[PDB]
């Protein structure tokens, strides 16, 4: 049901858990780091082969994040730093510093806008030429997962406390808050057009919220159970399909599942031999990525 | 198609049809002439009288007497000419039929077995379709209360 | 078993290339003398498009009383009005079908008709459920 | 295969139907609770601004007044024809404003009708006689003929092809007759469609007789309304259909034949004729109001002492041609 | 044959005629978005004093 | 109604008892009319409990019915499983019989409950007191295929 | 007084082209769904 | 190569004496062995004579 060569890849690489792989914004390309502080690139159609590795970090890829110009490649990692990666000629761009602790999360914007968060309780906002923090937040609990609009002045941060605090880069009024989650917040994850969060917590309940400046009161929109977080506190993510109609989710039970947006599920699929820390979506047909922290990722239908 | 529909429904659209319709608004020559005359069934006749055995009169009587005489020898060869081979005949009839009965039977199962299977893919488009119209139309409600309530909200 | 013209059995039944079909050389010999061309196809046909195969030949067992005599001026007659009233009856057929096909096309017009006002008025009143919501 | 192809989309179409119904239906009560919290013809303005043009006394008999109809022949305007209750056709002419022929023949006339060659007319009587009576002769040549009224009067193009209407549910044509048995309605309303292929006859019980012309058999009835409907009249540009009733002038579409516009009037006042230029309209009765006919009270004349029996629209549409029952006669 | 033949008639008129469906159903889905664009720019206009 | 049951160990013959269970016979007619229980495996043999096949897939799960995928059961007080040699159906639910079936080798009084009762074996009994004795791997299947060649219906 | 036969005889297979497609529409999943999950057997 | 594209759309018969292609060889058949016997029968006749 797609263009893919077989129904099921089996890609194999890596020398430690893989913490994340991250789709192109055209639907093309993709690539992947984790705990071998390695960023792999591949292809998505064809003999779906390595064309580059990404060396020179110095830590664990907690996270990273595509670029809308397909041509540079952002990095969060563990070691309190951000890299800036030309994925077309491989050599150091940038490096931003400026964290005091392990950079959970990374977003990028429509606008060359950069957010990440740490262990030292702070959020930053960094151009992509600035190499400085243009803007900075502080909280009293660290905060794990982060979501920028594509629009561009309200920013998503989860943390500890289990309360999404929605901040406005301009107004700095943050009196609104996103309430009703109970544990740590894993990911979270905008909805194409921008109304919709996605969100994952250690409560063990997959929540999903409106993103609208108005709301009759009670913003949660549902939850969905059975997706629930081992005893390694690891960070599972969450994903927004093409059409925004199916969120996809991995759990620590070795299953990867797919919901309709309607509280009723749909894929139960096992397969994975670890916990699964990511889940994406192909921006154009029905491909679901699977990236667990036993050295593997999996293709989808 | 799929839908959950009372046949009161079909009866009002059907009489909404019938007030809109309201307001709105070879054969030869031989056979033309038997037909004309055996349209009021009119069964032809012909003579059947040969069993009569008229007694002795006229010459009537001796033309009778030897046409039958005649048809009684036909008869004789004919039905002779029969048992000379018995039932083989009629043994393959029944052979040939239930061989055609058999032939007939196998592309009936072919072709409501085509018509389960354009069944069941027309079925599946509907479902999918539907489905999608459905999720549109409860979105289409809930985005008509959004922007009604976000209005008088503003104030 | 069926000449495909009338139905009769063919004792000689042919098969052509265009289509073929089980037929009887009698029947299409006089539509070639009629038309010299194939209503079935459109076509034109000649008279060695036939090929004559072999069959068995279906036996015509007799029945209880066939045997010359009056029994066959009887069938005679009888066959006559059997195969004229299914003339008949197939002709009221078409008058019937011809006439009811006519009625639901009028009706299937006016459906046409009534689905667009129909459609038109969804428009409408769409559009002033969209407006009135300011 | 065609029939079943045919039935199959009429089932198809009729679920169709069935569901756009319904929840247009439900929209609407939604909706209804959701707001509760030719250059040289005469333009509407100089029509609007029409009144009194003559004031004709001496055109009618005082002596019988009364008038039941009104004709106007189209290549000459000047010549008027209302029916007198004398017993008398009157053609006179407004420019002399006398009557330039009188034709008598013991019942009062109730219609009348002109031609284009400005000399031959007909009328109708209660005596059960229609004649065309040429007016250059001022004699009848011609009798059409019983036991009833007359409810209608119709000619073919030609002029001399005739059909009547009574109320005893039988019709006469000048060959062939058809009798309606099974609805016996009677019938008060009746016009000629100028393409001539087929014509409409309001009844008495507010069903209307559809029938083609030349085959002669009702298709198609519309009773929406009730009691005895006046008259019913079409346009000329095609698309124009005025209909009243003895309490509203509605304008209907020949080829949908439903409702398409609507003046309300009050129960007590009645509508009597109608005129049409599909330009502009003209409506007499208790309430004298004239709206404009492409673009759906808008005048107001009360010129006309009492019933308006007809209303005609002269040339150039400077004046009308209006007669009433009191032997008077108003241009507007 | 009579109701295959229908089969594939009504089979080949429905592959036709769905495609118009959600054709209009995306189009009046866009308006909708553009005019609930609209409102929600006015309540964020109302928002810039929150 | 008549079956015979050309399997492959020798000649299995089954009436079906239509006048006691009606629907649950007709698709058997039926499905054996069609024929395609053409190499089939007896994929369950358990000595002396029953010998269960009738799959297309011959992993012990699925076949199809003419209803296509299940129907509701009919019982009855006098139906009992007091020999060896009923014929019945197989069912994995309340009412969730499917296209295999199994043959009893010995009483079963407490098997008579959501189970349907539709078949006495009258000959080819042998052949089924010789399948309770067919090689069985750890899990109750044999280890070579115990196809059925072909089934005419009579 | 309605068109009984215009009506009943236009529905009388109409509901059949929901109703007869559901009982073989119940058969050809099951099985190919059977074969293509055994087929990759139970790992 | 032809296959058998016998099942077409028309009415069959039986295939018997009982329909008028069938029937009309059986009456000249009659008529044929009617006319058999009277040419035997005048050879006889003419050896007779």
């Amino acid at each position: 049901t797609s263009d893919l060569n077989v129904p099921n890849l089996q890609m194999f690489g890596h020398t430690a858990e893989v913490l994340v792989a991250r789709f192109d914004p055209s639907g093309s390309y993709f690539a992947s780091g984790g705990m071998d502080r390695q960023i792999l690139l591949w292809n998505v159609f064809g003999d779906v082969k390595n064309y580059g590795v990404l060396n020179g970090c110095k830590g664990a890829i907690t996270d990273l994040q595509w670029s809308r110009d397909s041509r540079v490649v952002y990095c969060s990692s563990s070691d309190t730093h951000l890299m800036s990666w030309d994925a077309v000629s491989g050599q150091k761009i940038r490096k931003h510093k400026g964290h005091a602790g392990v950079v959970n999360a990374l977003d990028v914007l429509k606008v060359e806008l950069l957010t990440s968060v740490s262990d030292d309780c702070t959020m930053k906002v960094w151009d992509s030429r600035s190499k400085d923090c243009i803007k900075t937040i502080e909280e009293k609990y660290p905060l794990t997962a982060v979501a920028i609009a594509q629009q561009g002045t309200q920013v998503f941060i989860g943390g500890i406390d289990g309360a999404i605090k929605i901040w406005d880069l301009r107004n700095n009024h943050c009196s609104h808050v996103l309430k009703g989650h109970k544990d740590i917040i894993t990911s979270l994850a905008i909805s194409k057009d921008g109304s919709s969060l996605l969100s994952n917590s250690m409560d063990n309940t997959v929540r999903i919220f409106d993103v609208k400046p108005f709301a009759s009161a009670q913003r949660q929109l549902q939850i969905f159970e059975g997706a629930i977080h081992g005893q390694e506190h690891n960070l599972l993510g969450v994903a927004w399909s093409r059409n925004s109609r199916f969120v996809g989710a991995g759990s620590s039970d070795k299953n990867v599942y797919v919901w309709s947006a309607t509280g009723d599920l749909r894929y139960v699929l096992p397969g994975h031999e670890g916990s699964v820390n990511h889940v994406d979506f192909h921006p154009h047909q029905d491909i679901i990525l699977s990236c667990s922290s036993d050295r593997t990722i999996f293709l989808g239908e | 198609f799929e839908s959950t529909y009372n046949e009161e429904d079909r009866s009002a659209a059907a009489q909404i049809v019938e007030e809109e319709l309201k307001r709105s608004g070879s054969d030869r020559l031989e056979n033309a002439i038997v037909a004309a005359g055996k349209g009021e069934k009119l069964a032809a006749i012909d003579v059947q009288r040969y069993i009569q055995l008229k007694p002795p009169g006229t010459r009537e009587s001796l033309l009778q007497s030897a046409v039958v005489w005649e048809y009684q020898k036909s008869r004789n060869d004919n039905l002779y000419l029969l048992e000379k081979h018995g039932e083989k005949a009629f043994d393959s009839s029944l052979e040939a039929l239930e061989v055609q009965l058999e032939l007939l039977e196998k592309e009936l199962v072919n072709t409501k077995k085509l018509s389960q299977g354009c069944n069941r893919k027309r079925k599946h488009y509907q479902m999918e379709v539907g489905a999608r119209l459905a999720e549109a139309e409860v979105k289409f409600g809930q985005l008509l209360q959004s922007s009604i309530q976000c209005r008088v909200a503003t104030l | 078993m069926f000449c495909s013209i009338s139905g009769e059995t063919p004792k000689e039944p042919v098969i052509s290339r265009v289509s073929g079909n089980v037929y009887e050389k009698r029947l299409i010999e006089q539509v070639i003398r009629e038309t010299s061309k194939d209503p079935v196809t459109q076509q034109e046909c000649t008279l060695e498009d036939l090929v004559p195969v072999k069959v068995p030949d279906f036996v015509r067992p007799r029945p209880p009383s066939a045997t010359s005599l009056p029994a066959l001026l009887s069938l005679f007659q009888e066959e006559w009005d059997s195969v004229a009233l299914e003339q008949f009856e197939l002709r009221r057929n078409l008058t019937e079908t011809k006439q009811e096909l006519s009625t639901a096309l009028y009706s299937l017009d006016a459906a046409l008709r009534v689905i667009s006002r129909l459609t038109k008025e969804r428009d409408e009143a769409r559009e002033a459920l969209a407006k009135f919501s300011d | 295969q065609e029939l079943s192809t045919a039935l199959y989309s009429l089932d198809a179409a009729l679920r169709v139907i069935s569901r756009l119904t319904k929840e247009r239906d439900e929209a609407r009560e939604a909706l209804a609770k959701f707001s509760d919290n030719l250059s040289s013809k005469r333009k509407r303005t100089k029509l609007q601004p029409k009144w009194a043009t003559d004031d004709a006394v001496s055109q009618l008999l005082q002596a019988t007044p009364s008038t039941i109809l009104e004709n106007l022949e189209t290549e000459s305007t000047t010549s008027f024809f209302p029916s007198p209750e004398n017993s008398s056709f009157v053609l006179c002419l407004h420019k002399d404003e006398l009557l330039c022929l009188d034709i008598q023949s013991e019942g009062s006339a109730l219609a009348c009708c002109w031609l284009t060659s400005s000399k031959i007319a007909v009328a109708t009587a209660d005596a059960i006689s229609i004649f065309e009576f040429p007016v250059s002769s001022s004699g009848l040549q011609s009798v059409g003929e019983i036991d009833e009224k007359v409810n209608f009067l119709q000619a073919h193009p030609s002029g001399e092809y005739l059909l009547a209407a009574s109320n005893e549910k039988c019709y006469i044509f000048s060959k062939s007759q058809v009798y309606n048995i099974t609805v016996a309605q009677h019938i008060t309303s009746l016009a000629v469609h100028p393409d001539g292929n087929l014509f409409v006859a309001g009844l008495e019980n507010g069903e209307l007789r559809f029938f083609e012309t030349s085959s002669g058999n009702e298709l198609t009835k519309f009773g929406p309304h009730s009691s005895p409907v006046k008259t019913l009249q079409f346009g000329e540009n095609g698309y124009w259909l005025v209909v009243t009733t003895n309490s509203d002038i509605f304008i209907w579409d020949l080829r949908k034949s439903e409702l398409v516009q609507k003046i309300p009037l009050q129960t007590k006042v009645a509508a009597v004729s109608l005129d049409i230029t599909q330009l502009l309209v003209s409506s007499d009765g208790e309430t004298l109001y004239v709206h404009i006919y492409v673009k759906s009270r808008c005048m107001s004349q009360t010129h006309v002492s009492s019933i308006s029996n007809l209303v005609w629209l002269n040339e150039l549409h400077q004046l009308l041609f209006s007669t009433s029952n009191g032997a008077i006669l108003r241009l507007g | 044959r009579k109701n295959l033949t229908c089969y594939e008639f009504l089979y080949n008129q429905e592959r036709l005629a769905l495609p118009n469906r959600l054709e209009a159903a995306e189009i009046e889905l866009s308006k909708m978005q553009q005019i609930e664009a609209y409102a929600q720019q006015d309540y964020a206009r109302v928002t810039g004093q929150n | 109604a008549n079956v015979e049951l050309q399997t492959s160990l020798g000649k299995i013959l089954i009436e079906l008892y239509t006048e006691h269970a009606p629907k649950t016979c007709q698709n058997f007619y039926t499905l054996a009319k069609e024929g395609y229980y053409d190499g089939v495996i007896f994929h369950r043999v358990i000595p002396d409990f029953v010998i269960q096949g009738g799959d297309p897939t011959g992993t012990g799960r699925g076949g199809t019915s003419i209803y296509g995928d299940k129907f509701d059961d009919e019982i009855h007080s006098d139906l009992h499983h007091t020999g060896a040699g009923i014929l019945s159906m197989a069912n994995a639910g309340p009412n969730t019989n499917s296209s295999q079936f199994f043959i009893t080798l010995a009483p079963t009084p407490w098997l008579d409950g959501k189970h349907t009762i539709f078949g006495r074996v009258v000959s080819g009994l042998s052949v089924c007191k010789r399948m309770g004795l067919i090689r069985t791997d750890s899990s109750d299947r044999p280890i070579e295929p115990l196809k059925i060649i072909k089934a005419v219906a009579l | 007084d309605s068109e009984e036969q215009e009506n009943s005889q236009s529905p009388n297979i109409q509901p059949l082209l929901h109703t007869e497609n559901l009982a073989p529409a119940v058969v050809d999943n099951v099985k190919d769904d059977l074969i293509v999950s055994k087929g990759g057997n139970s790992r």
